[PDB]
């Protein structure tokens, strides 16, 4: 059984290592960029006053 | 409106307080074993792709429900987390047959664990029968998996079953003391083990369970009132 | 012949390996060197839900974050309105070892399962028993609706499955994992989702199609909870090391790592804020830890809970954070 | 990536001896508590030793009590078992098991199914 | 005969002011730590809170009499010491209602773990408390009949009130408040301690001793001295050795009973 499992095992590492991969900077901007414009409508982050609260 | 909400969370307040009323008033047992024990056995002698199996009973107008484990996987270091406020878990060990090491190592295992080590086991050692005829036989030794067993010998203060053979009283005494060393060696002082010695044609279980468990919620009270 | 098969395995792993470390050439931490923190941050109990009997394992929030339901292991499914602390639903189950449960995006639709290895759907809007689906050999661990009609669940027998609900039959199988599943998440595009499991590595999954894309390592331990970020681009993971780690799908790798030399307890739970700055992490300690996304950097504490923490949730619109724990108690903080 | 790699073995006249090492990559080596494992020709997967954390706990089965030894490297990140007096009823493959989780007092599960942290396994024969 | 107990003006004032600075703090501390130090919550918290409550409104009636005993003197009309009276009994009686009930509940608990899980939940708790109020409280009402205006006031009594009215009350609260809650007790405290020396234990026998011995010492003495005290005021027996016996033994008594309210906050908690 230990045979189909290792042809397996081959070809999805073949599938795997076919991609095409990025730099770690460019993925780092565009998080600060996303966190950044959008920093504005997070009540948990900058808290709102008390007669916008539902939970006041 | 508001008031149609209200009364209807009271009436569902209602119904939960009937439920908890009836809840706290069962005991709740997990069992554990492996399949060359006479555990079936065990729940058969009890007068009232699934995955898991329940049984209830009743003594002295008391009610248990037992729980049992189907069809699962080797790996239970997952699904057993979800037994961690039973009253009780009974552990069965096929006495003659080795794979006492195996049994030795599970108890060990179960004993030490963060999320059950604060319940109590009932152990029950069954096919004493089988065991007799297999020391009388001659034919195996036990120096071959326990050597110390060649330095043992029965304590004086034993009270032997009357007509049993000396080898057969020694043989029962060493096993026993084999899973109770476990028992007491690391231990937290909040929580016991009760041994006992079984067959398959015994009608007296269920009352030992009955005893056990009497025991086990005196000592939960006795904790609560601060005597011990 | 099975070694030449480990061979070739080897040398692909190292092909892989190498071509994955020369894409690293700065790293998170040195890019957002130069932004300002956050600083120290207060939250409040606002309510406190009382009426279940035993342990509590799941939650889920509706999508008009107001309505809650949640799961105990006396046999409960109590749905819950917020606001105003009423009850609006109990729904009592035929077996009490119950694990999981999901509310079904449109409102209509209830799902649960447990040790049973059967996932049971409830009609709310008619409670009786809707549908029963059988067909997994391990006890479900999880599930989540895509509509009325679809339903993805994963179980402790190495699988995961794709069910549509009016036939009953379980229409697609994901298979490549080694060990017990224990979570999932759904991409915000709904058409990908990853999966993590105890043999510590993560899997990205086509829903279309039926094959893995991408595994994620790195941890030393079970894997137990997982959630994407709100972009839709990269994931966050927790496990039984003590320990957080953030991973990327674009770059293939991880990104960071969030933990601290005196926590020595596994993590149960994990969730994002709206924007994805702040990422909370539910313990064994008996409480919660509020981390900075971007910088590692730990912000704030949540306490007040007697017991294990076994779950979290923050709601559509980042009002309010909703958790609960063994000692029977749901808190909602604000 | 957990990854765990044994060597020794080979095949020893009844009466001899051997020494089996193992290297670990990937974790951190001195959290953690180390087993070795074997299994028999026809049987199933048997415990056969335990060592702790700092060395201080040691554990045998009874049918191997004064011939193996378990022996711990922190520093290079290294166990090693010493094999005395051999029979020809040792005859088997042997493995190296870690626990799952660090700083804990129970152990993990000896299954037949894919255990994630043990290693390949190498072959000592003990015939003539 | 004749009789000098003039003493007791000065053994009240050294004495009873004493315990006003006792228990004003210590009941403070366990109500304090009832607030939360301990955040459990089971029938004996219960009887507990509702013993130290008694105990704190028992100890603020105390400086009305310690002025009075020490100036000779009432300048406030008959009223405010006729309630401070009824006070003073109403609380000293709760307190041995009370232990009795926590007595009861550890016997229920430890000899019958089973048949009782159905007697034994908070809801019941708080309706023996309200009954045990509503029956303490109802009692002291007569005590309006008096007048108590003898200035002085419950002193030096004519012979005519003792010999129709304080007689009748004295029995009544005698054969309620006393007997039966001491048969209850010790029966109770006795199988308890017989039912765990069948075949460590050196923690659960100390302390039934401790409650038990409390309880009998701070209460026995005064029950029988007042007796005693209620049949020689009446005037039923003439031996004139036997009065002064019971007259000059009356003020030395009763300050057991006071001095009861400071060593229920140490040994029943503290343990
Ligand atoms: C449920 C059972 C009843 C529990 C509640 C008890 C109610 C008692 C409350 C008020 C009744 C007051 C009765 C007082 C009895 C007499 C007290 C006393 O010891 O008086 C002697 C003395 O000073 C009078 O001065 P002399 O005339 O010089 O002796
Ligand atoms: C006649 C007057 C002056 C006596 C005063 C009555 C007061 C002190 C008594 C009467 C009813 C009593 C309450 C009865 C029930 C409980 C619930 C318990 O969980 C806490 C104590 C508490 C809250 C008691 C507090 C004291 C109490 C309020
Ligand atoms: C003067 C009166 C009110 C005193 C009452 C004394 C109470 C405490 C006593 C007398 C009657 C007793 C009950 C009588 C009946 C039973 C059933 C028996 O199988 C268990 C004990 C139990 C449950 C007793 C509990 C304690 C009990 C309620
Ligand atoms: C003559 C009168 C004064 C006798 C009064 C006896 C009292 C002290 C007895 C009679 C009834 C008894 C109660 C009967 C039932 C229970 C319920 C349990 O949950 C706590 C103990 C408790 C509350 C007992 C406490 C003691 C008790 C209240
Ligand atoms: C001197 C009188 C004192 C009265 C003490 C309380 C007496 C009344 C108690 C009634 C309830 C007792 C039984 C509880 C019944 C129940 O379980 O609900």
């Amino acid at each position: 059984a230990s045979i189909a499992q290792a042809r397996k095992l081959v070809e999805q590492l073949k599938m795997e290592a076919n991609i095409d991969r990025i730099k770690v900077s460019k993925a780092a901007a565009d998080l600060m960029a996303y966190c950044e414009a959008h920093a504005k409508e997070d009540p948990l982050l900058t808290p709102v006053p008390a007669s916008e609260n539902p939970f006041r | 409106e508001d008031k149609a909400a209200v009364e209807r969370s009271k009436m569902i307040e209602k119904q939960l307080q009937k439920d908890k009323q009836v809840y706290r008033r069962t005991l709740r047992l997990l069992l554990l074993g492996a399949d060359n024990s006479g555990k079936s056995t065990i729940v058969k002698q009890m007068r009232i792709t699934s995955g898991i199996f329940e049984t209830k009973f009743q003594v002295d107008k008391v009610n248990f429900h037992m729980f049992d484990v189907g069809a699962q996987r080797d790996e239970r270091r997952k699904w057993i987390q979800c037994f961690n406020d039973v009253t009780a878990i009974i552990f069965v060990v096929d006495s003659s047959d080795n794979r006492l090491q195996e049994a030795l190592n599970d108890f060990k295992s179960i004993w030490n664990n963060r999320w059950l080590r604060t319940i109590s086991v009932i152990l029950f050692l069954n096919k004493q029968d089988l065991l007799a005829e297999k020391v009388l036989a001659g034919k195996s030794k036990i120096e071959d998996y326990f050597p110390e067993f060649a330095r043992y010998t029965t304590p004086e203060d034993a009270t032997p079953e009357p007509g049993e053979d000396p080898r057969v009283t020694r043989a029962k005494y060493f096993i026993r003391k084999e899973f109770v060393d476990i028992s007491t060696a690391s231990g937290d002082g909040r929580h016991i083990c009760y041994p006992h010695f079984t067959c398959s044609v015994d009608t007296e279980n269920a009352r030992r369970i009955f005893n056990d468990c009497k025991d086990i919620i005196l000592q939960m009270n006795l904790r609560e009132y601060n005597l011990v | 012949e099975l070694d030449q098969l480990r061979q070739e395995a080897e040398q692909l792993k190292n092909q892989i390996r190498d071509a994955r470390k020369a894409c690293a050439d700065a790293t998170l931490s040195q890019i957002t060197n130069n932004i300002d923190p956050v600083g120290r941050i207060q939250m409040r109990t606002r309510r406190t839900l009382r009426g279940h009997l035993a342990k509590i394992y799941a939650m889920h929030w509706g999508t008009d974050s107001r309505l809650l339901v949640s799961a105990s292991q006396d046999g409960k499914l109590i749905i819950w309105d917020s606001y105003t602390t009423n009850k609006v639903h109990a729904i009592p189950l035929r077996s009490s070892w119950v694990m999981t449960c999901a509310y079904a995006p449109s409102g209509n639709y209830v799902a649960c399962g447990g040790l049973d290895n059967i996932c049971s759907i409830y009609n709310l809007k008619t409670v009786r028993v809707s549908r029963e689906l059988a067909g997994h050999t391990g006890y479900l661990s999880c599930c989540r609706f895509l509509d009325d009609n679809q339903i993805v669940t994963s179980s402790g027998d190495t699988t995961c499955a794709l069910w549509d609900i009016e036939t009953g039959q379980q229409t697609t199988t994901f298979t490549g994992h080694t060990g017990d599943v224990m979570s999932l998440s759904l991409a915000p595009d709904t058409r990908l989702f990853v999966s993590g499991a105890c043999d510590a590595s993560a899997k990205l999954w086509d829903v279309r199609e039926g094959m893995c894309r991408q595994t994620f390592t790195g941890h030393e331990s079970d894997i137990n909870a997982i959630c994407f970020f709100p972009n839709g681009n990269a994931f966050a993971t927790g496990s039984d090391d003590a320990t957080c780690r953030l991973f990327d799908l674009r770059a293939d790798q991880e990104l960071m790592t969030y933990s601290h030399d005196n926590i020595i307890c596994g993590i149960t739970s994990v969730s994002f804020s709206k924007s994805g700055r702040l990422l909370l992490a539910g313990y064994d300690d008996f409480n919660c830890n509020v981390w900075d996304a971007l910088k590692a950097d730990r912000a704030g504490v949540l306490a007040g809970h007697d017991n294990r923490v076994s779950c979290l949730g923050v709601t559509d619109d980042g009002m309010a954070v909703a958790t609960g724990s063994w000692d029977s108690f749901l808190k909602i903080w604000n | 990536q957990v990854q765990l790699q044994e060597s020794g073995g080979g095949l020893v006249q009844p009466g001899g001896s051997l020494r089996l090492s193992c290297a670990a990559s990937g974790f951190t080596f001195s959290n953690y508590k180390m087993n070795w494992v074997r299994q028999a020709p026809g049987k199933g997967l048997e415990w056969v030793s335990d060592i702790s954390q700092s060395g201080a706990s040691i554990s045998y089965t009874g049918s191997v009590k004064g011939r193996f030894t378990i022996s711990r490297d922190n520093a290079k990140n290294t166990l090693y078992l010493q094999m005395n007096s051999l029979k020809p009823e040792d005859t088997a493959v042997y493995y190296c098991a870690r626990c799952p989780a660090p700083f804990t007092r129970d152990c993990f599960d000896v299954t037949s199914t894919t255990y994630a942290y043990r290693g390949q396994g190498t072959q000592v024969t003990v015939s003539s | 005969c004749f009789y000098n107990d003039s003493f007791k003006y000065t053994l009240y004032g050294c004495m009873f002011s004493m315990v006003f600075v006792l228990g004003l703090i210590s009941n403070c501390v366990a109500i304090y730590i009832f607030a939360c130090v301990l955040k459990v919550r089971n029938e004996t918290t219960t009887y507990m809170i509702n013993l130290a409550m008694s105990d704190l409104l028992f100890v603020f009636t105390l400086p009305f009499r310690i002025f009075y005993f020490t100036t000779r003197n009432w300048p406030f009309g008959d009223l405010l010491c006729k309630i401070s009276v009824m006070l003073f009994y109403t609380n000293m009686y709760g307190s041995i209602l009370f232990l009795t009930c926590i007595s009861v509940d550890r016997f229920l608990a430890i000899v019958y773990p089973f048949k009782s899980k159905t007697l034994r939940t908070k809801r019941n708790a708080k309706i023996v408390c309200t009954g045990v109020w509503l029956t303490v409280i109802g009692g002291s009402a007569p005590a309006v009949f008096v007048q108590s205006t003898h200035r002085a006031c419950f002193e030096n009594f004519p012979e005519a009130t003792w010999k129709t009215y304080l007689s009748r009350i004295v029995i009544f609260i005698e054969i309620v408040g006393f007997f039966i809650p001491l048969i209850l007790n010790v029966t109770c405290s006795s199988m308890v301690l017989k039912t765990l020396t069948k075949p460590n234990k050196t923690k659960v026998l100390k302390m039934i001793f401790v409650h038990l011995i409390i309880f009998c010492f701070c209460f026995v003495p005064y029950n029988i001295n007042l007796i005693l005290y209620s049949l020689v005021r009446t005037q039923t027996f003439v031996n004139c050795s036997v009065v002064a016996a019971v007259r000059t033994m009356y003020p030395i008594t009763l300050c057991i009973a006071v001095s009861n309210c400071c060593f229920d906050p140490i040994v029943y908690y503290f343990t």
